[PDB]
């Protein structure tokens, strides 16, 4: 049936990518990824690798495969998608990790855990949420006056994202102090590190 | 009204005298004159939900 | 919904209520969210203007097929008015929507009986002969009611549709008539007008098509669909083999102008949003069914 | 069977359950089991015995097929009344025209019946064209590539109420800047498998 | 024009059908 080997094609190690807590490419999301990516790059320079992709990366095992019924619906999914690009993309991923230095994914496009499941990338996910959502709306609205005509599909992001069960993330970093969510998540990065070397 | 048949009479009278004068002989030859008016349209941005 | 996906205040609420109520919206999903709240979280700070949410909401809910909401309204509205005849037609209209009809059809008989002169329990009635696919019947009693009440726009348009559903259109064109004489400045109307001449008949009742499309076009510049619709009408027109050359070299003229305005239209709307997908498409349109 | 594909089940789904109380009717395209159907473009709501914007809808859409090499087959329409499933002079009128430009043409019905929230059944009657007049091809067939995995995608866009965001060519007609191709249900559903 | 094309076929106080110049 399934048949699947246990030498399922994959990156030398996974791949670390930063959700949450709204929509990427939104001044908060952006904000807050943005002061993470770069402790992390100042912080362990030398051996950190950061990776941004542009195209999705969403579609890896179906509409990929050629398949008729889906593979007709790539050029007009508002979305810079013919296939090629992505292949390019995956085999860049797959050549930076076999440098055996540990790397980051900026994927401008993955918004939710579900959508990057069934794909042989598995990578890691870092979760980043606001205890409240009382509290994200006032930051939303304290952020500038730009942002209140998407403060409703940022906060159905987060509601969304909040509904997602707890064992699909690896990672959560729930702490109000940025140096306390930064230490919780550089633990880690040096166990995953010290665990492949 | 005071009484229905005078009201009645005086309607028939009035309109006896009415003839048709129809407002659309010329009208294509009126909106050949000009280009539309396409400005101030498509400023602002589609709705997406309420408020 | 203040502070839930919103940040708006009472007032702010109430007026999106009175904009809607205004204008015949039915999306009831979004009535029926904003009303619940506004009756429960606001109902002291509401002097004198619950009464009428009350009425709405409980109209959105009965459409919304959330029958506990229009109960508790329908309750509180007959415990302040008691013996009123609005909160009568509210619980035939709660009757009905649970398929029991001659309930409500004996309540309209009464409030009949007790006042001759009311319109709305005869609507109720037509809406109940309309509910069970009787047309004629309900046709033939608009007819009836429309001889007794003239001067109801709403009753002309509603009789126009019902002609529209049968394939009946000389009638409808007389109603959308009827209609277009107490309102000469809505081009809504002439452009219905125009569409329903077109679907009738041949030359002449494309002639007239083509007017009213101008005529509607005139009275506003943004209406695509007079626009299209006068452009396939002199078209048409144009290639009819038993026309004179004068009438075909005028509705040739027509037809380059509506074109080149059209075509303008298309490049205005892609010079805002990118998506050329339609300025690429409009023109091939344009030139497959040139001449 | 027609074998009726995902993306144009949801699709019709979508435009039937964003106006519960009208009747709407678009359109079925076909590459160029028996004929494999690739998605729907849903034309339009309310009072549809009218024909020059059904004209005008029909040579555009046509044009656009033309163009990435489709061709129309299908025609799919919902009536009113929550007991009423049988086919109307518009539709046969529709599915006649469409007929002579390509065989085995479908007749698409809505059942409001069977229109449950997640899912009950297809909902879907198909009618083939035999000689002058249609017939009820329904030997309780299953006119879906997957069923499970179309009825789990379209009960989890109908619980997220994304029919919000369709727009169909009516919306189209009323602002030119709207699109009648749908690419944010098609992201959706190609996300969401 | 071509092609593409539907033909459906099928007393309110006043009503009249003739003349009348």
């Amino acid at each position: 049936a399934e048949h699947v080997p246990p030498y399922d094609v994959v990156p030398s190690m996974r791949p670390v990518v930063l959700v949450g807590p709204s929509l990427k490419g939104y001044e908060v999301t952006d904000m807050m990824q943005k002061a993470l990516f770069d402790f992390l790059k100042h912080r362990f320079d030398g051996r950190i690798s950061i990776t941004r992709v542009t195209a999705d990366l969403s579609l890896a095992k179906r509409s990929v495969l050629n398949n008729p019924g889906k593979r007709t619906i790539i050029e007009r999914s508002s979305a810079r998608s013919s296939i090629a690009e992505v292949q390019s993309e995956i085999e860049r991923i797959f050549e930076l990790a076999k440098s055996l230095q540990l790397v980051v994914l900026d994927a401008d496009t993955i918004n939710h855990p579900a959508q990057l499941a069934k794909t042989s990338l598995a990578p890691i996910i870092v979760f980043v949420k606001v205890s409240s959502p009382k509290v994200l709306q006032r930051l939303i609205r304290s952020r500038g006056k730009s942002q209140m005509k998407h403060l409703t599909v940022q906060m159905m992001a987060y509601d969304k994202l909040v509904q997602c069960p707890p064992e699909s993330f690896d990672v959560i970093l729930d702490e109000n102090q940025l140096e306390d969510a930064c230490e919780h998540l550089a633990e880690y990065l040096e166990v995953y590190w010290r665990a492949t070397h | 009204p005071a009484d229905t048949n005078k009201a009645f009479k005086t309607e028939w009278e009035a309109l006896e005298l009415t003839d048709h004068q129809w407002a659309l002989d010329d009208v294509e030859e009126e909106l050949m004159a000009k280009d539309l008016h396409f400005e101030g349209m498509f400023k602002k941005e589609l709705q997406t939900s309420i408020f | 919904k203040v502070s839930e996906l919103y940040d708006v205040t009472w007032e702010e609420m109430r007026d999106k209520m009175r904009k809607w109520r205004e204008e015949n919206s039915r999306n009831s999903e979004q009535i029926v969210e904003v009303g619940e709240e506004l009756i429960n979280e606001y109902a002291s700070k509401l002097g004198d203007d619950i009464w009428i949410i009350y009425e709405q909401v409980m109209i959105a809910a009965l459409d919304y097929g959330r029958d506990d909401l229009a109960l508790f309204c329908l309750q509180e509205l007959r415990r302040q008015f008691p013996g009123s005849h609005r909160v009568k037609r509210l619980t035939g209209m709660r009757f009905e929507a649970m398929e029991r009809y001659d309930d409500a059809i004996q309540l309209y008989d009464r409030i009949l009986q007790e006042d001759p002169t009311n319109t709305a329990a005869r609507k109720r009635k037509i809406a109940i002969r309309k509910a069970q696919g009787k047309n004629v019947e309900a046709i033939r009693e608009l007819n009836e009611y429309l001889e007794q009440f003239v001067g109801d726009q709403e009753a002309w348009h509603e009789l126009a549709e019902l002609y529209i559903n049968e394939h009946d259109y000389a009638k409808a064109a007389f109603c959308l008539e009827e209609l277009m004489m107490t309102n000469p400045h809505n081009h809504l109307y002439c452009q219905q007008y125009a569409e329903v001449k077109y679907t009738q008949g041949g030359l002449e009742n494309l002639e007239l098509s083509r007017k009213y499309f101008a005529q509607a076009l005139k009275l506003n510049n943004r209406n695509m669909r007079a626009l299209f619709g006068l452009y396939m009408s002199a078209s048409h027109i144009a290639s009819n083999p038993k026309a004179s050359a004068k009438t075909k070299k005028d509705n040739m003229k027509y037809a380059s102008w509506a074109a080149s305005q059209i075509n303008r239209a298309y490049q205005f709307a892609g010079r805002s949003k990118k998506e050329t997908k339609y300025s690429l498409k409009a023109v091939e349109d344009m030139l497959e069914t040139l001449q | 069977g027609v074998k009726l594909t995902t993306q144009a089940y949801c699709k019709m789904v979508l435009h039937g359950a964003k106006y519960p109380h009208c009747a709407v009717n678009g359109l079925l395209v076909a590459e160029k089991h028996h004929t494999l159907f690739v998605d729907c473009i849903p034309l339009f709501h309310g009072t549809l015995a009218l024909a020059p914007m059904l004209e005008v809808a029909l040579t555009l859409i046509d044009s656009w097929c033309k163009d990435h090499s489709y061709v129309i087959a299908g025609y799919y329409q919902a009536n009113e009344r929550v007991k009423d499933a049988s086919p109307n002079q518009v539709a046969e009128k529709v599915a006649s025209r469409i007929a002579e430009g390509f065989s085995d043409t479908a007749l698409i019905m809505v059942d409001n019946t069977k229109f449950t929230m997640d899912c009950v059944a297809p909902t879907i009657h198909v009618y083939e064209h035999h000689e002058n007049r249609w017939r009820c091809r329904d030997p309780h067939h299953d006119y879906c590539e997957d069923w499970p995995e179309a009825q789990r995608i379209s009960a989890s866009l109908l619980d997220s109420r994304s029919y919000e965001t369709l727009v169909d060519f009516d919306n189209h007609l009323d602002d030119i800047r709207n699109d009648w191709t749908n690419p944010e249900i098609n992201k959706a559903v190609l996300h969401l498998c | 024009r071509f092609k593409w094309a539907i033909e459906l076929s099928g007393y309110p106080v006043g009503y009249l059908d003739k003349q009348v110049p």
